[PDB]
């Protein structure tokens, strides 16, 4: 999307590798708050926006 | 000790890193005493 009315997807209801995504070395910058992008693997949610 | 890598990795050799580096072959101790230091190679090192 265009960012002046970004897009918006719920994740719900499925297993994720979030060791996949990290591997994505594509990825310019993986910057991440109050979790480590190793531990997301180890760790759960509620829900997932991106 | 020295080695090549690509220049987007050299953010894994420090102390407590992680990534298909510094997990599997040269891992950093996390009270690490000492310097990284790295350039860029690609007049060297790319054919």
């Amino acid at each position: 999307a265009s960012v002046y009315a970004w897009n918006r997807k719920r994740i719900s209801n499925c297993v994720a590798d979030y060791s996949v995504l990290y591997n994505s070395a594509s990825f310019s910058t993986f910057k991440c708050y109050g979790v480590s992008p190793t531990k997301l693997n180890d760790l759960c949610f509620t829900n997932v926006y991106a | 000790d020295s080695f090549v890598i690509r220049g987007d990795e050299v953010r894994q050799i420090a102390p407590g890193q992680t990534g298909k580096i510094a997990d599997y072959n040269y891992k950093l101790p996390d009270d690490f005493t000492g310097c990284v230091i790295a350039w860029n190679s690609n007049n060297l090192d790319s054919k």
